[PDB]
DNA sequence: TGTCGTCAGGATTCCAGGCAGTTCG
DNA sequence: CGAACTGCCTGGAATCCTGACGACA
């Protein structure tokens, strides 16, 4: 149950649990010897967040024993408000239901809060064949998602071998994007077939708004299977949200 | 004595105040020039300001005064109809005169029915059958709570001049008796739900019986199915008249056969065929008996089976029955304990024991007082029983209420002990006080007792509890009952049960302990596993529980509550035997040389304007001057314009500001275009030649606020202002202007009004029998000073925890109605600074100094405003009032609460012009002051003061016999959003659950809430009526044209499916966590109704969603 | 006459990219 | 002699208390 945690700077993790806690609130980090750990399900049962972080992360990393605790995810947003940037975050933890949070620099800052417990049902989710990967970057696909956004809800994913089309359909407006090897926001292709599906964007618009420009994006999908887009967090840690696409046409 | 004196200092300050106002008033900057609130005389004065005729009081007090009020009432109504006074117009005005004043006579002049909810009354005739007659009688507005009883009396009074005029009884028709039923029908099933079902039979022998017809007024559009009906002008619905008949004769009974009796008119015998119709509804213990007459008794089973219309139903609590204590007093109260570790009415009563539970750690332990209920206020488990709350006998309880069983107190216990020591060894005392010396003293030499003991005793038997080791002591010489509070409830057990019980005491460990000849305990050790736990917790007794001891479950009681249970059972020396019809009272009783009584028997169950600024569709919605006055842009209203002889100006304010005179006002045809003054209007018979039309003083057209807001401005000479918007209709039929200045410095005020004119706030307060310095907040040389010299017994004034009667003009009034009186008391300062230039009367600054002033205090239905004065204060959120100030007719007068006024406020902003025209809210005005409330002063002063703390030993001991409780004898002679809402309701239900040990069924009001809210729902849907956005009057027909026409905008909808839609998930929690049937089918019906009104887009390859509705429905289909 | 939902709306603070000042081969 | 690396600061936008509306009993 006891642990500390030090890291000069966590900004980073601070925004990425901000965006977890758009999208859910009762949410739970395992802390295992190796690291930390999260799955988080959908009260709608449509999008599944995970994430993993080794013990090759943080600056000081003290575990005591693997166990499992609850953070409230509002608690946590009315926190991670005041995090700045050259900021030191130390994570404390003992026996008791006290967590500490503590920052040093012009003036020593030390917040206690309650630890609450979270009961969500952990399930390993069953291998699917993806038959559809690529890697893009980040900026490009979250500028596109920002300028078809508020045209349509429902964006249209085509891949074939060695190209990609983005589009966003409707009634009165067409946007189209072509993607290929020698263009300025693919980084590789892994098609294998003839796959197109169209996707929601809310939860899409406000996951890569969340994440910075710079950072790179996998996705795996296939004809009109789940789709899967994962990263990394300094080459170290992983992140990955999935959901499944609509029926309609 | 004093009090004479008082209320004369009290009407001086009065005085002051009008001649405060008058002068202030004698500049004129407003069009009124007399007081509007007068001070009433007495119940003359109030019906001669509420109708009239001024000089008719003379006669009233002479025949009041000489014969008593009804037949006084009755020969003034002779004499108003054979016109003593003069003549005052035609027959049917006189008809109107005389019931207004009739009404008014008989309800003391409190009640505005007459005189706006019934507009007039005319006599007509039947050009159809035989030539009889009916009373058309337009009523109004204010007439759809007019009040039973007031309906009632109107009719009789309706009656009793018919029969004064001589008319001929009118003819029943089919059609127009079908018309009745049908409205009736229709006012019951669709409109609004009724207080007193009727029946077809019993509504057409009245229609049959009213002799001559009457014709009421329209109040909503609603047909019917006999069209054109002869009489009526239309073929509306008279749901105004139906409530009125309704409550006036199948509600009123009681005081229908009282005043029949009263007057003695003939033709009335059908009251007694409804009294008649409503008529058709060796092994012997006294235990037994009793339980017999409550059987007989319907009417405590017909009230517990009537509270079911309101609140949860079957939700009722198996341990303790649904019932508070009797504590007969004369003329409800719950201890709060019951509220904080928490459905009717509320009443705090804090000076009482409280209820008894269990907590987490298993012990057993009673609530005493506001610390320790708020400490275990959140580790409760189970509720055992509901405390001992306080009904009384002088309530006035009709429809054959049968007598409540008394029970066993310790004040009649005591009684009794004392009436018995006096009638054997001689000694004489005085109880309920201290006691003599000598007398003390001789009865502690006899009962082995301390004198300063006895006398704190006879003090508060309830604070000074007497140990139970010399209670059986004492009790061993009389062989009197046991102590009732250290008595458990065990009228709900059986016999058979009662002798595992001491098998299980006799299985146990004791430990005894003997003081002065009496063989008693010490304290019992036993183990919860030696019997059944049920009734063990269920009696209701503070044990202490114990875990490591070898044993899983240990339980130990002390005295003084082991001896409580031992001493009954005799130490268990004799043997306990189980027989039927003999209760475990009983049993004991026979098997001990004591006889005992019993405890626990009683068992009883928008738009938010501020300013009066006419603009109309010229403000659009918001309606903000400055926003106005900033666009620069005209407004057409319909308002009174003035002119000033000098300067020449035109405008709808009072006063001049150009000048240093006051504008007259200028009259204007609309039809035609001439103008003349209120001379040429006396002159011309208020006629134009041009058009034919009543001369009236206001116009259309059109003005400009904008450069108009400078007057005010420069009149003001304060410029902070942030929000302030106008009124957008007029109800008044003159339409007159408000005081702009006065507007404008609410505004920068920042408080809230009503549509009423005036500044009144709402305060909730009820009355109790006694009254406390300590309470409210004031020293004993305060009292002094304010003119109090003695305590309620004599004595001098000295400490500040005196238990003194409650005064009739005190105030326990919260901090928030004392804020908003200070900001109020600012605001009118600020003005009389800024207006005339007065001096301060009040001063007041701070909260403490508003203490001593006089405020008044108005009810809904009261057209009359009791003046008290300020003195006292409050902490809670609520507070205490006097019986006197509140009556009947401000409690049972739709509102519960009462508003305050400053009389400063009324004197600056009472307008009569401010009330509208033909329609009226909730009252009328508060057109008069009222303050003298003399309650027999030199008749039955006494009356009136002896009525706290008294118990009538004969009634006590005549309560288990069946009496009537209607036997006025002896009554006279003993006398003498959504998140708050769902919490509450899930917190009511797992309480309910905790009380219940975790057993309890489905409600019927979630349907009764979920039906009609579907119905209407799918009706919205099926209507689907928009509106405009900016075009705010003009409403868009259901079909579609793109957008308005007159607005290129959206159009906003109707669309009423959030409240369904969140809704839902309260039905679906309950329905899982209780399995009821007859409702699955509305279940899925409602949610299929929301997914194909949708036609749940997105599937994963692994669902499973939980449903219990999908498993319902799933095991339904197999059923199948 | 009490309650409950929706909508827009403008005032507010928070985030991000452009204008500007500044130390590096 | 030019290029990243910040401040900062002001535009753009998300949030929300207030002001309209309709529904039931
Ligand atoms: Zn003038
Ligand atoms: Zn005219």
């Amino acid at each position: 149950m006891p642990f500390e945690v030090v890291f000069d700077g966590a900004k980073e993790f601070a925004d990425l649990i901000a965006t977890a806690s758009n999208l859910i609130d009762e949410a739970a980090f395992k802390f295992t010897e190796e690291g930390i750990s999260m799955r988080a399900m959908d009260p709608s049962r449509v999008v599944l967040i995970d994430l993993n972080l080794p013990e090759s992360i943080f600056s000081k990393y003290e575990v005591e024993e693997p166990e499992t605790i609850g953070i409230n995810m509002d608690q946590f947003k009315k926190i991670l408000k005041r995090g700045k940037a050259k900021d030191t975050l130390i994570l404390r933890k003992g026996d008791e239901n006290f967590l500490e949070i503590t920052f040093e620099g012009t003036a020593k800052r030390t917040f206690r809060l309650p630890l609450i417990d979270v009961e969500e049902l952990e399930l390993e989710l069953p291998e699917l064949p993806f038959t559809a990967k690529v890697v893009l970057l980040g900026e490009v696909l979250k500028e596109g998602i920002k300028d078809a956004s508020l045209v349509s809800d429902a964006i249209k994913f085509i891949a074939k071998e060695n190209e990609f089309t983005m589009k966003a359909e409707g009634e009165t407006n067409e946007v189209e994007i072509r993607l290929t090897l020698e263009d300025e926001g693919l980084l590789d292709l892994e098609v294998e077939e003839e796959t197109k599906s169209a996707y929601g964007i809310r939860y899409l618009s406000d996951m890569v708004k969340g994440i910075g420009k710079a950072d790179e994006v996998i996705l795996r999908f296939g004809n009109e299977m789940p789709l899967q887009m994962e990263y990394m967090i300094r080459d170290e840690g992983r992140l990955t949200f999935l959901l499944a696409p609509r029926v309609e046409e | 004595p004093e009090m004479k004196a008082y209320f004369e200092s009290l009407q001086r300050e009065i005085d002051r105040a009008y001649a405060i106002a008058r002068k202030a008033r004698a500049q004129g900057k407003d069009p009124s020039f007399d007081v509007e609130v007068p001070q009433a005389t007495d119940m003359a004065g109030r019906v001669e300001s509420l109708v009239g005729p001024p000089g008719v009081a003379e006669r009233i007090r002479e025949l009041v005064k000489e014969y008593g009020k009804e037949i006084a009432a009755l020969k003034v109504v002779d004499e108003i109809i054979e016109g003593k006074f003069g003549d005052l117009g035609s027959k049917e005005k006189y008809a109107e005169q005389a019931v207004r004043t009739a009404l008014a006579i008989l309800t003391e002049g409190i009640v505005s029915a007459p005189l706006e909810g019934i507009a007039d009354v005319k006599i007509k005739r039947n050009e159809w059958a035989d030539g009889s007659e009916y009373l058309a009688l337009y009523y109004a507005g204010p007439i759809r709570s007019s009040g039973g009883t007031a309906q009632a009396l109107s009719v009789l009074v309706g009656d009793y001049v018919r029969r004064k005029l001589g008319l001929d009884r009118f003819k029943p028709s089919d059609e127009h008796i079908e018309r009745m039923v049908e409205e009736v029908d229709l006012y019951h099933r669709a409109v609004t739900r009724l207080q007193y079902h009727p029946e077809a039979d019993e509504v057409r022998l009245a229609m049959r019986n009213i002799p001559i017809e009457i014709t009421g007024e329209e109040t909503d559009k609603v047909e019917v199915s006999h069209r054109n009906v002869p009489g009526v002008e239309t073929n509306h619905l008279r749901g105004g008249a139906i409530l009125v008949l309704a409550e006036g004769v199948l509600q009123k009974a009681k005081k229908l056969v009282k005043y029949i009796d009263k007057m003695g008119i003939e033709g009335w015998d059908w009251i007694k065929e409804f009294v008649e119709a409503k008529e058709k509804g060796v092994e012997k213990g006294f235990y037994y008996e009793l339980y017999e007459k409550f059987r007989a008794n319907i009417a405590p089973n017909k009230k517990y089976t009537k509270e079911i219309i309101g609140g949860r139903p079957l939700f009722a609590e198996p341990s303790t029955n649904g019932g508070f204590r009797l504590r007969y007093g004369r003329s409800w109260s719950v201890n709060p304990a019951t509220m904080l570790i928490l459905g009717c009415i509320v009443t705090p009563a804090t000076t009482v024991e409280g209820p008894i539970v269990r907590l987490k750690n298993g012990s057993v332990v009673r609530v005493d007082d506001y610390e320790t209920a708020l400490k275990v206020r959140n580790e409760v488990d189970e509720i055992l029983y509901v405390g001992d709350a306080l009904v009384n006998f002088g309530d006035f309880v009709e429809n054959n209420q049968t007598l409540l069983p008394a029970n066993y107190v310790e004040e009649w216990w005591v009684q009794e002990l004392v009436q018995a020591i006096k009638d054997l060894y001689e000694v004489e005392l005085q109880p309920f006080a201290e006691n003599d010396r000598e007398a003390v003293e001789e009865a502690a030499e006899y009962l082995e007792v301390d004198p300063d003991f006895l006398w704190n005793l006879l003090k508060d038997p309830l604070r000074v509890k007497p140990d139970v080791e010399t209670a059986i002591h004492l009790s061993t010489v009389l062989d009197i009952p046991f102590h009732p509070y250290y008595t458990l409830y065990w009228n709900t057990l059986q016999p058979e049960e009662v002798e595992e019980l001491q098998k299980a005491l006799l299985g146990a460990q004791i430990e005894w302990a003997e003081f002065r000849k009496n063989r008693f305990a010490k304290k019992v050790v036993l183990e919860n596993d030696k019997n059944i736990k049920r009734y063990l917790e269920l009696l209701g007794l503070p044990h202490r529980l114990e875990r490591v001891e070898k044993k899983r479950k240990v339980i130990v009681v002390e005295y003084p509550w082991s001896a409580a249970l031992l001493t009954p059972l005799g130490n268990l020396e004799w043997e306990f035997k189980a027989k039927p019809f003999y209760t475990v009272i009983d049993i004991i009783n026979e098997n001990n040389r004591i006889k005992l009584r019993d405890r626990g028997i009683s068992w009883i169950g928008k738009p938010p304007v501020q300013v009066l600024f006419p603009i109309g569709l010229a403000g659009g919605q918001s309606r903000d001057i400055k926003k106005a006055a900033e666009e620069g842009k005209t407004a057409r209203v319909e308002i009174a314009f003035f002119k000033c002889p000098k300067c020449g100006h035109v405008g709808p304010e009072h006063l001049c500001p150009v000048c240093g005179t006051r504008k007259e006002l200028l009259w204007h045809c609309p039809k035609c275009g001439a103008d003349y003054p209120e001379s040429d209007a006396k002159d011309f018979n208020y006629r134009c030649p041009k058009c034919d039309v009543e001369l009236k003083p206001y116009a259309e057209r059109e003005i400009k606020p904008a450069d108009l807001l400078r007057q005010a401005m420069d009149n003001v000479k304060v410029y902070g202002i942030d929000r302030l918007k106008g009124v957008k209709g007029m109800t008044s039929g003159y339409k007159m202007a408000e005081p702009l200045e006065k507007g404008l410095l609410r505004v920068k005020n920042d408080v809230y009004v009503f549509k009423d004119g005036t500044i009144r706030f709402d305060a909730t307060d009820a009355p109790i029998t006694h009254f406390k310095p300590k309470e409210i907040g004031t020293s004993v040389e305060k009292l002094r000073e304010l003119g109090y010299t003695h305590d309620f017994e004599g004595k001098p004034l000295e400490r500040d925890d005196q238990i003194l009667e409650l005064k009739v003009q005190d105030v326990i009034l919260p901090y928030e109605a004392g804020r908003y009186l200070l900001k109020v008391a600012r605001f009118i300062d600020d003005l009389l600074e800024k207006f005339y230039g007065l001096p301060r009367f009040y001063n007041a600054e701070k909260m403490e100094d508003l203490v001593g002033h006089l405020v008044i205090g108005l009810a809904p239905h009261t057209s009359a405003g009791i003046i008290g004065r300020i003195i006292g204060f409050s902490d809670v959120l609520v507070g205490y009032a006097h019986p006197y100030y509140h009556a009947a007719k401000r409690r049972n007068c739709d509102g519960d609460e009462d508003a305050v006024m400053l009389l400063l406020d009324a004197l600056l902003n009472f307008s009569k012009y401010y009330l509208p025209e033909k329609r009226g809210g909730k009252m009328d005005a508060p057109l008069v002051v009222t303050t003298r409330l003399d309650p027999r002063e030199v008749d039955s002063e006494v009356h009136n003061m002896d009525v706290v703390r008294y118990y009538p030993l004969e009634f006590y001991k005549a309560t288990y016999e069946l009496k009537s409780p209607k036997e006025v004898k002896v009554i006279e002679r003993v006398e003498d959003g959504d998140m708050e809402e769902k919490v509450a309701r899930q917190l009511a239900l797992a309480e309910r659950i905790r009380a219940v040990d975790e057993h309890h069924v489905a409600e019927t009001i979630i349907n009764s809430h979920l039906v009609p809210d579907l119905r209407g729902n799918l009706r919205s849907f099926t209507r689907q009526e928009f509106r405009c956005v900016k075009c705010n009057t003009k409403y868009r027909r259901p079909p579609l044209t793109g957008k308005c026409p007159k607005c290129g905008g959206k159009i906003v909808l109707t669309v009423s499916k959030g409240a369904i839609e969140k809704y839902l998930p309260t039905a679906k929690m309950l329905v899982t966590k209780y399995r009821v049937k007859d409702y699955t089918r509305q279940r899925i019906c409602i949610t299929e109704k929301d997914i194909k009104t949708l036609f749940e887009k997105q599937r994963t390859l692994m669902g499973f969603s939980a449903d219990i509705c999908e498993k319902m429905v799933k095991e339904r289909t197999g059923h199948s």
